[PDB]
């Protein structure tokens, strides 16, 4: 079936380089162009580059021109990216574009996309502290890096009144997240609340017992 | 009692260049040309000898099908007694042409970013091309005195060159596919009707 | 690398005359040569290609021939507009080369040189120098002598001659003899006169003036 | 970049129009329109290309057009699912490429929601590290309008605030967090710190006192 | 109709570099060879370069090899040339010449050309002075660089009885030409005249009245 699978990527430091790829299947890869589209977190899109159908012609965005190289291979049907001279602005999720039929430069099939960030921030484990005063409670996962950290109350037992807030990046470089529970004051002391914090880039288990 | 496989001809996914123009002999059908005639998806539809409506309700004995890729500005060259690159060295309909010519925009299918280097067209020759004359020869013609020896150089490179076909071009500078019909009559009974 | 030889290097004739230019090759080149025309300032233009063929749009009065190593080009009748340098170039071997150059003028009987004299502009006097000019317009032949005389003192060594190319209608010449000096000594002197001694003249005529008068 | 409305809204069953305006060199010179739809966090999907042409699969309710240097997309019969972003695109004959911009569409079916705000004094363990980040947690507001304005005893304070763009929560409302960065001498010397939020003009007071 | 417009030029330091172009029109630019011919001021022609249709084969002159390069672009229908390590003697008007066209004929309508110089003094503009008296009129331009300078009288209102002398080199190192116009004195005080200077290297357009 007409599908696309991106290679992958992760956090990187500025000024460095990185290679990205894209797996194809279900169509003649050797008879279409390829493109790459990037989208900043919570913003619009932006064209990056194009590559001709036979590794012949190239183009680049005026922002990326001079820092990127494209390369394909009709044998393995495998397209290759190479982001060089990494800049923190380039942090976005990059999408592998079709070059589909019944068309031209336009984009159709739109493989899922790999999130890649550029930030030289200190990867710090999650330190949790209670949030104690329909009274609410919470746990304080502040000054961590990178995004994200998943939370769970009582290992999948509490669900009514769970929201995720914008933990926008502190300009220092470390995020700060939390978890909430909106519960009437009648059932605050009867049952217990535990915030199961899991920082999977570091694989740590940190807990705390909050009580109003 | 089967129809002509016009689907695989027109809706084909791959076309050959004009000098290596392809040919498919077609016969023994019940033919409905009105599905194309009224399709109104064709930027141009002309032919000479019989009108489309009168030919739809008429029987014929033998028809050929040929197709290639040309440039829009040069579409007019596909007509009896025309001149130009294609008329001279790639394709030349005879004056008493009795087939049919159709052409539509295919910028959405055949053009490609960066320039499609696939289709070709012959450039020079020592004489004019006869009717339906195919010349696949890439032989280096020698208009000089020193020997040629195949290699491309100071005298008369390949009589074969590829279009650009950038999609960013104007109207006439974009490829328009073409299918050249041929309608002939012989002593054999008419095998295609409506 | 093959050398080409044009001949001759100069040529003059009147209207209706027939002239012939010659080109001699170094090695064998069968029928591969062209003939060019370059009016001054403009860009050249093909006249005869393959040393035998007539370019379309060129008057039939041009024609030449030759084969192998020796080649010739002829002009049936001159015209007041066919005054231009002519060029030929090889046509076969990798390192192309051109001819050597040959001019073609037009010969006339004689023309009397008209004379003028022009005072320097006051704003140039404000600039601080004097560039006086003596004009000779619409005369023939191209050779002529111009002599300055300031306060009955002959002046030579600081002159400068500029001659135009011959005309195309009457095919005449014109020279602008400019004697540039500083305004200081130009004011030190008062009377100026440029004298011409031309063949068409019968006596040396001299236009003059007096500084400050005009 | 092109021109797009930063926001747009309507009632279910209505018909909306969205503007996509650029220069004359690109959108005004070629029939090279292209429109898109992108669900949150998912992969975009082609909807309209070059005049009003639709990929096989999308319903006929979509409709777009272009005039002068302006491209217009018109939806008929708004629905809850169609509430998502929309993007336009076209050719860049100056040998580059360009996208339209941003246009968030929100089909309003319910009038409005009032926020649920929670305030907590800083943890006892945070103060021991010379740190006091007063945090006020907000939830259950709609539409996406919440700003942070911490209230001291008798003077406003916004020093070192972490202001957030509202994010739609699960119950068709929104939710947000806060972090107040004042010195420990600011945290203890005050009588009672109050959390004051503004959502669609609505304000709920929550005060904290050092205990 | 078939033309061949050339790109700019002007002064270039010794050993510098410059890019020349040659726009086309009226013919399918993808069907002709190309070649570049240079002519020093008042000397004979000289072949320099020669490029085939596809940039496949390249030829140079033995005196220019290792310093010249050619290119093509079937899309823009425009031939280019970049010259590096310029020698002083390369100063000429480099033309734009096709070769062995579609029919057979060689070196067809190849056109005007652009001056290119190798010197370094300045790019100063001219100054004008009038000349007044069956007499004649004229205005004098002096001490300008570099060539050329075109002059028109009353924005080319007068076509006959006008002369322009080809400039020479002044001992200072500049050029200076002159132009005169003759007319019967019947309309001496009635009509007025101005010569229109155009020094493209400086665009210093100046006009001036001429009356006694
Ligand atoms: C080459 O391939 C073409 C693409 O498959 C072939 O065209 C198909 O031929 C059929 C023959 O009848 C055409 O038929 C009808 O089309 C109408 C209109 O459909 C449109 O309207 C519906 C809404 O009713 C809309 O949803 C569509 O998107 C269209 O806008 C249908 O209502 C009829 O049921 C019937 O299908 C097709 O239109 C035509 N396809 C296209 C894309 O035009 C063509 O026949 C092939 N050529 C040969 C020689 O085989």
């Amino acid at each position: 079936q007409v599908q696309l699978v991106e290679s992958g990527g992760g956090v990187v430091q500025p000024g460095r380089s990185l290679r990205l790829s894209c797996a194809a299947s279900g169509f003649t890869f050797s008879n279409y162009a390829m493109y790459w589209v990037r989208q900043a977190p919570g913003k619009g899109l932006e064209w990056v580059a194009v590559i001709s159908y036979d590794g012949s012609n190239k183009y680049y965005a005026d922002s990326v021109k001079g820092r990127f190289t494209i390369s394909r291979d009709n044998s393995k049907n495998t397209l290759y990216l190479q982001m060089n001279s990494l800049r923190t602005e380039d942090t976005a999720v990059y999408y592998c574009a079709s070059g589909s039929d019944y068309g031209d430069y336009l984009l159709v099939y739109w493989g899922q996309g790999t999130l890649v960030t550029v930030s030289s921030a200190s990867t710090k484990g999650p330190s949790v502290f209670p949030l104690a005063p329909t009274a609410a409670l919470g746990c304080l996962v502040k000054d961590y890096f990178p995004e994200p950290v998943t939370v769970s109350w009582n290992s999948g037992a509490l669900t009514s009144g769970v929201h995720t807030f914008p933990a926008v990046l502190q300009s220092s470089g470390l995020y700060s997240l939390s978890s909430v529970v909106t519960v009437p004051s009648s059932s605050l002391g009867t049952q217990t609340y535990i915030c199961n914090v899991n920082h999977k880039p570091s694989n740590t288990k940190v807990d705390k017992k909050v009580e109003p | 009692t089967n129809l002509c496989p016009f689907g695989e001809v027109f809706n084909a996914t791959r076309f050959a260049s004009v000098y290596a123009w392809n040919r498919k002999r077609i016969s023994n059908c019940v033919a409905d040309y009105s599905v194309l005639y009224n399709s109104a998806s064709f930027s141009t539809f002309k032919c000479y000898g019989v009108s489309p409506t009168k030919l739809n309700d008429l029987c014929f004995t033998n028809v050929y099908a040929d197709s290639f890729v040309i440039r829009g500005d040069e579409v007019r060259q596909i007509a009896p007694g025309q001149t130009g690159k294609i008329a001279d060295y790639n394709y030349k309909l005879p004056d008493d042409f009795t087939g049919c010519v159709i052409a539509w925009n295919s910028n959405n299918l055949d053009s490609k970013v960066g320039g499609n280097y696939n289709y070709l067209y012959r450039l020079f020759r020592k004489s004019n091309l006869k009717p339906f004359e195919r010349d696949i020869s890439t032989e280096i013609y020698q208009a000089g005195s020193t020997p040629c020896n195949g290699v491309e150089g100071f005298n008369c490179y390949f009589p074969l060159q590829s279009y650009g076909f950038q999609p960013t071009n104007g109207v006439g500078y974009q490829p328009y596919r073409v299918v050249v019909l041929s309608f002939e009559l012989l002593h054999a009974p008419a095998t295609v009707c409506g | 690398d093959i050398q080409m030889t044009q001949s001759p290097s100069s040529l003059s004739a009147s209207v209706g005359d027939r002239v012939t230019i010659t080109c001699q090759a170094s090695q064998d080149i069968t029928n591969y040569l062209n003939w060019y025309q370059q009016k001054p300032g403009k860009a050249p233009k093909l006249l005869i290609y393959a040393a035998s063929n007539l370019e379309t749009g060129v008057p039939s009065r041009f024609s030449g021939s030759g084969s192998g190593t020796d080649f010739t080009f002829t002009i049936s009748g001159l015209q007041p507009e066919d005054i231009a340098t002519y060029y030929c170039q090889q046509y076969d071997n990798l390192p192309l080369t051109f001819g050597g150059g040959t001019k073609v003028e037009i010969k006339r009987t004689v023309a009397a040189p008209s004379v003028f004299i022009f005072p320097p502009s006051d704003e140039q006097l404000k600039s601080g120098t004097a560039s006086v000019v003596c004009l000779l317009n619409n005369f023939y032949p191209r050779e002529a002598k111009v002599q300055w005389k300031v306060d009955n003192a002959l002046q030579s060594g600081n002159s400068q001659e500029s001659v135009t190319e011959q005309d195309s209608k009457d095919s005449t010449y014109s020279l602008s003899s400019t004697l540039t000096l500083s305004k200081a000594d130009y004011e030190k002197h008062k009377v100026y006169a440029c004298e011409v001694t031309h063949q068409g003249l019968s006596s040396p005529v001299t236009k003059s003036f007096n500084r400050g008068e005009c | 970049a092109l021109t797009q409305p930063a926001s747009v809204s309507g009632s279910p069953g209505q018909s909306i129009t969205i503007s996509c305006t650029g220069t004359s060199s690109d959108v005004g010179g070629y029939n090279y329109v292209s429109w898109y739809q992108q669900h949150p966090g998912k992969a975009p999907k082609l909807m309209i290309y070059d005049v009003s042409k639709r990929p096989s699969g999308v319903s006929n309710r979509f409709s777009g057009s272009k005039s002068g240097n302006t491209a217009s997309l018109t939806i008929s019969g708004l629905q809850s699912e169609d509430e998502a972003d929309y993007y336009c695109n076209s050719l860049t004959s100056i040998s580059t490429w360009v996208f339209g911009g941003g246009t968030k569409l929100t089909v309003l079916g319910q009038p409005k929601a009032a926020p649920s705000v929670t305030l907590f004094p800083p943890s006892s363990e945070e103060l021991q590290a010379n740190k006091a980040t007063l945090v006020c947690l907000i939830s259950d507001f709609y539409p996406g309008a919440v700003t942070v304005a911490w209230k001291a005893d008798s003077s406003p304070v916004k020093a070192g605030v972490e202001t957030t763009t509202p994010s739609k929560q699960s119950n068709n409302k929104y939710a947000a967090s806060s972090y107040l960065s004042l010195t420990p001498e600011q945290w203890k010397s005050h009588r009672s710190y109050s959390c004051q939020v503004t959502h669609e003009g609505s304000t709920v007071e929550k005060t904290v006192a050092p205990t």
